[PDB]
């Protein structure tokens, strides 16, 4: 369903169904978390009326994070978890903490963006790797069931999104570094005009960018893909993973830029009457 | 047309300030600045046969110090424009796509000497825009016809 | 051939040719125009940022993450002259408003023009000074009380 | 007026340079003709303004001759033309493009 | 004509050059890292490797390996230099001296 | 105003027999609508120009009134206002959009 090319056959307990979450935090720009830097650009004392693609004010999100033992149900797979991309998503996501000899290994869910997941168009893969963030952009064969694995203490299973040992046509191809030791990470990902745009954060402030990517296309599909591991749960020392998105949508936001460039203050134009004439005079008073 | 236009009421405006003004060659503005002990020193800038036509008055001055963009602000706000100067001002930009301002034809240091012939043109002889008579008389003559005894 | 990635970077160089103090074209990461650059020290710049901006949506400044030195963008001359122009003559006078005429004969015109001055209005080329004589009617009026006779 | 050159006003961009170097001349026109009409649509709403406000600024500038006639080289027999009656006199003063 | 004030366009500037940065998406290859290997195969057991989805140009490259000659064939030599292409697959292996 | 009916105004002719006789229905209406745009836009253009023009005009046909009422059919207290300032008297005649 995600991609045709078939993979694994084993392990396909079906009866499991469980639904994504909602949560008891609505997103409030006030402070700048839910906003960006724009592109790579500086400011310096002014107010900027930007118009982009935001979340809007007061909002809930859905966890999305799937954790398997051993199985793999096809329900896993379904539009109840495969949603789409419209303008954008901005996302929250835990960073769990295992410790192997009192080592920490950072862990999180990877994230696919396309359209059809085939050898004839190209889609992006996020994907972590312990503190180094690896982005490729390419032309993946996925499989029929798109799963990870965690590296500390692994699964039994095998990692395997795609078997293509072929180095297939990418078009982009990059590597970042976050912190380990972090609470959260933020994302922003969002499409316009053909291109593609792309920002993270690891401490809670405005994220920053990662990249832009021209491709002419229109993605439509992105999933949360599974992960399988050892031990995290509540026998365990309590690791839970999560993955929360909210839409992103065209709308106007106030920003106050500092002497330094720093994003201390955001407005959305649409909360309240307030809000409409601190935007349309340009002011925060 | 506008700017045509602009220049002809200017011109006019000076041309009433001055239509039928006659001053005393003996006049100096450091010396004869009052008349009837009423003070008259920061209504005139200067004139006379030594002082250099480039003056304005106390009222001038406090009212030209508080508004940048007049006709010489102007001026050296252009002059500056070549290297920018600090590093960057919005009038280089807007006239380096094609939008200027112009110096009006008459200095405003010009219109300052015209009303500075106006004012004194009511204080000393022959008191031509006084009607001929003194101030405080003219000034009694005018209280006297409010029903004023 | 011709339709992929592996694409051999040379002829589109990527040098160290920040000429500052002339006017050039630059296609910095995207962005397009012409300009002049100044080297300068910043310190605002974090790790993802090599453009500086203003709220108007003009590019004023950049960081060239080759050599890690940081500049500042101006904009280029442009302008018109105003040409005072009497009948039957063989040319006429010229006005650069605002601009020096160190500047004039350096970076605008290198054609042979015997007389020019500096005067408050700008550079005057093909024209005498005469400020002390004074006239009462004159055609080519340049403004803030000056004309062309 | 000068935040017009920033409007696409319907083209891809609103940069010419851009248009001219990422485009064929047959498809830079139709490009190059949005941007044109909307800059001379601006400059025509502009013009009429300037155009209106200048006839505000003559009928200011009559009244201004006027009452220098009238109130300062002379004093005249009208009541509640300068000041507000029990008018006694006025002076004159050169300000930022008029007269105080 | 008459006599006036006209407002004459001048000719005011002309750009000297051109600047570019681009800060580029892929990663380089390095051949040179390969063409300058120590175990060299001998013309029995050749290697290739496959340098595709990188950056690379051929300044560096023919003068960081001591170049004693390049020829092309199906090739001009400065199509290399502008073109993107869509894999690169060196072959290489030692020779014996009189064959 | 008449030279506006030979600008092109992006069209391949400014004729429209030319552009009727040499294309198609589903193809002359795109050439036919830039003339029309631009010849609407000049015909705005001058209307805009016209009202400015009245205002001015009508000023000064007041202040004609005025001085055919106050120093022509009569003679006012008002010092400075028609002739200089020694105004002894005034006479009127007709002149081409005006009076004398
Ligand atoms: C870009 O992506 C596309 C995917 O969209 C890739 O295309 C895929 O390539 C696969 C090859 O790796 C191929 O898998 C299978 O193809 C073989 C050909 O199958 C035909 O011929 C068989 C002759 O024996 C025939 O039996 C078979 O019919 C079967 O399937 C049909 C349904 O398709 C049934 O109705 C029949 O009843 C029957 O069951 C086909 O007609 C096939 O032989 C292979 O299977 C054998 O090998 C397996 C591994 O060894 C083994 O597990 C299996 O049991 C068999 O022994 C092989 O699995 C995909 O079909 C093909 N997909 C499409 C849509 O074309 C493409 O390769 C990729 N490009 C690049 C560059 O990566
Ligand atoms: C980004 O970093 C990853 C490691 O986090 C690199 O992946 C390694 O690549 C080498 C050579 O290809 C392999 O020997 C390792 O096994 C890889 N490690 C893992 C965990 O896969 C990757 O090459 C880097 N990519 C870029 C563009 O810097
Ligand atoms: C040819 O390509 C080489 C690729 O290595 C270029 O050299 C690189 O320049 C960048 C820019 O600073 C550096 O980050 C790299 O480290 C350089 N490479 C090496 C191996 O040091 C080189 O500039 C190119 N030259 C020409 C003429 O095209
Ligand atoms: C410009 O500054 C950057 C720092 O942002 C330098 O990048 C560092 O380079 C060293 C060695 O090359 C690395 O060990 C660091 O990890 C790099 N830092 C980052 C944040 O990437 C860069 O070398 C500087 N360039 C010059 C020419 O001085
Ligand atoms: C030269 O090529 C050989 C391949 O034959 C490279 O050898 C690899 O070396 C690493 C060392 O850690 C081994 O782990 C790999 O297994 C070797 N590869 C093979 C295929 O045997 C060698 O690294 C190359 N030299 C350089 C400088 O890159
Ligand atoms: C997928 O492939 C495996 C072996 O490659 C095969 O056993 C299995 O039946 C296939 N499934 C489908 C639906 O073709
Ligand atoms: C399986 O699904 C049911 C209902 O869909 C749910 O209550 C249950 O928690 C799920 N199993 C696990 C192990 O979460
Ligand atoms: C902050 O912005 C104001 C706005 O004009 C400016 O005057 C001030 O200089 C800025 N602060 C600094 C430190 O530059
Ligand atoms: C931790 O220590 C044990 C034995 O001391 C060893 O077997 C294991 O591999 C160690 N773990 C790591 C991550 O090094
Ligand atoms: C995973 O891979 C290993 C070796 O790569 C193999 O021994 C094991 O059987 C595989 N497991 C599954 C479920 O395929
Ligand atoms: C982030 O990293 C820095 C240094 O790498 C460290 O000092 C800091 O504690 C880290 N943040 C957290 C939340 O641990
Ligand atoms: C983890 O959860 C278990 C189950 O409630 C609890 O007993 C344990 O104390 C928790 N760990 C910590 C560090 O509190
Ligand atoms: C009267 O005249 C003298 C000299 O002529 C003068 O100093 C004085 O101020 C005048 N006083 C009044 C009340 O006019
Ligand atoms: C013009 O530049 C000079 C020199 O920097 C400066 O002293 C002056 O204040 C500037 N004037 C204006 C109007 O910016
Ligand atoms: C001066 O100009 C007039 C144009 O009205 C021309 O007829 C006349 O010949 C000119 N005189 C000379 C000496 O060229
Ligand atoms: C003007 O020309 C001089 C040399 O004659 C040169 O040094 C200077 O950079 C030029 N200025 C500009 C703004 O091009
Ligand atoms: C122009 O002439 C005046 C008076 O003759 C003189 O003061 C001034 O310095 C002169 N300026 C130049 C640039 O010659």
């Amino acid at each position: 369903v995600i991609g045709d090319f078939n993979c694994t056959n084993s392990f396909i307990n079906d009866y499991n169904k469980t639904i994504p979450r909602i949560s008891e935090d609505v997103v409030d720009v006030s402070l700048g978390l839910g906003t960006y830097y724009v592109l790579n650009r500086v400011y310096l004392n002014t107010t900027l009326l930007f118009t982009g693609y935001f979340p809007k004010s007061g909002a809930n999100f859905r966890d999305l994070a799937l954790k398997g033992s051993k199985y793999l149900s096809t329900l896993w797979y379904k539009p109840p978890f495969l949603s789409d991309f419209n303008n954008g998503i901005f996302s929250k996501v835990k960073n769990t903490k295992l410790y192997v000899n009192n080592t920490l290994y950072s862990e999180f869910s990877t994230i696919v963006i396309g359209s059809v997941f085939v050898n004839t168009s190209y889609t992006i893969v996020v994907q972590p790797h312990n503190g180094i963030l690896e982005i490729t952009a390419c032309q993946y064969t996925m499989c029929e069931y798109p799963h990870t694995v965690c590296k500390s203490k692994g699964s039994i299973r095998n990692e395997s999104w795609h078997i293509d040992s072929s180095e297939p046509l990418c078009l982009f191809k990059k590597n970042f570094t976050y912190n380990v030791s972090a609470d959260w990470l933020y994302f922003h990902f969002y499409q316009e005009r053909g291109v593609f745009y792309a920002y993270y954060a690891d401490v809670g402030m405005p994220t920053t960018f990662l990249f832009s990517l021209y491709l002419g296309t229109i993605l439509s599909h992105y999933y949360v893909m599974p992960l399988t591991c050892k031990a995290i749960s509540s026998n365990t020392d309590n690791e839970t993973l999560e993955y929360w998105v909210t839409p992103l949508s065209r709308r106007q936001y106030l920003l106050n830029f500092d002497e330094h460039g720093v994003i201390t203050n955001a407005v959305d134009c649409s909360s309240s009457f307030l809000s409409e004439i601190q935007c349309k005079t340009q002011s925060f008073a | 047309e506008v700017n045509d236009l602009l220049d002809i009421t200017q011109l006019q405006v000076a041309n009433a300030l001055m239509q039928g003004v006659t001053l005393s060659s003996n006049l100096n503005t450091n010396l004869h600045s009052d008349v009837d002990n009423i003070d008259f020193k920061s209504l005139l800038g200067c004139l006379g046969s030594q002082c250099g036509s480039s003056s304005r008055s106390l009222l001038e001055d406090l009212l030209f110090n508080k508004v940048k963009l007049s006709d010489v602000g102007f001026v050296e706000a252009y002059n500056n424009c070549t290297g920018g100067s600090e590093i960057r001002d919005l009038l280089c930009v807007q006239s380096f796509n094609g939008i200027k301002v112009l110096p009006p034809i008459l200095s405003e240091t010009q219109i300052s000497g015209y009303t500075t012939a106006a004012t004194v043109a009511a204080m000393f002889p022959p008191w031509s825009a006084a009607a001929g008579v003194p101030f405080s008389l003219n000034v009694q003559y005018r209280i006297n016809g409010l029903g004023v005894t | 051939i011709n339709s992929g990635t592996t694409c051999s970077n040379d002829l589109l160089y990527s040098n160290t040719e920040v000429s500052t103090g002339v006017c050039v074209n630059y296609d910095l990461y995207g962005i397009t125009g012409q300009g002049i650059f100044k080297e300068v020290s910043a310190a605002y710049y974090n790790n993802w940022q090599n453009l500086l901006y203003d709220s108007n949506g003009n590019i004023i400044g950049f960081k060239d993450f080759l050599t890690n030195k940081t500049y500042t963008i101006l904009p280029c001359y442009s302008g018109r002259v105003s040409a005072a122009f009497y009948q039957n003559s063989s040319s006429p006078a010229l006005l650069y408003r605002n601009l020096k005429c160190s500047y004039v004969l350096n970076n605008i015109s290198f054609i042979s023009q015997p007389f020019y001055f500096d005067s408050y209005l700008g550079c005057v080329l093909n024209a005498v000074n005469l400020t002390s004589y004074s006239v009462s009617s004159c055609d080519l009026r340049m403004g803030s009380g000056f004309c062309i006779d | 007026l000068l935040q017009q050159l920033f409007n696409k006003f319907g083209a891809i961009s609103s940069s010419l340079q851009e248009i001219l170097s990422r485009l064929d001349p047959p498809e830079a026109q139709v490009q190059i003709d949005r941007l044109i009409n909307g800059r001379l649509t601006a400059l025509n709403a502009y013009v009429s303004q300037q155009l209106s406000d200048i006839t505000l600024i003559k009928a200011g500038a009559s009244r201004a001759i006027e009452k220098v006639n009238e109130c300062v080289k002379s004093q005249s027999p009208r009541i509640n033309f300068c000041g507000n009656g029990n008018h006694i006199l006025s002076l004159v003063q050169n300000a930022p493009y008029g007269l105080l | 004509p008459n006599t006036g004030v006209y407002d004459l366009s001048g000719f005011t500037v002309k750009p000297v050059a051109t600047v570019y940065r681009r800060i580029p998406n892929l990663p380089d290859c390095d051949i040179d890292n390969w063409l300058n290997n120590v175990s060299v195969p001998s013309p029995l057991n050749w290697e290739r490797r496959i340098f595709s989805n990188c950056n690379f140009n051929l300044s560096t490259l023919l003068r960081l390996v001591h170049v004693d000659s390049f020829s092309c064939n199906n090739l001009d030599k400065s199509k290399i230099f502008g073109s993107c292409f869509n894999s690169i697959t060196v072959d290489k292996f030692a020779i014996p001296n009189r064959r």
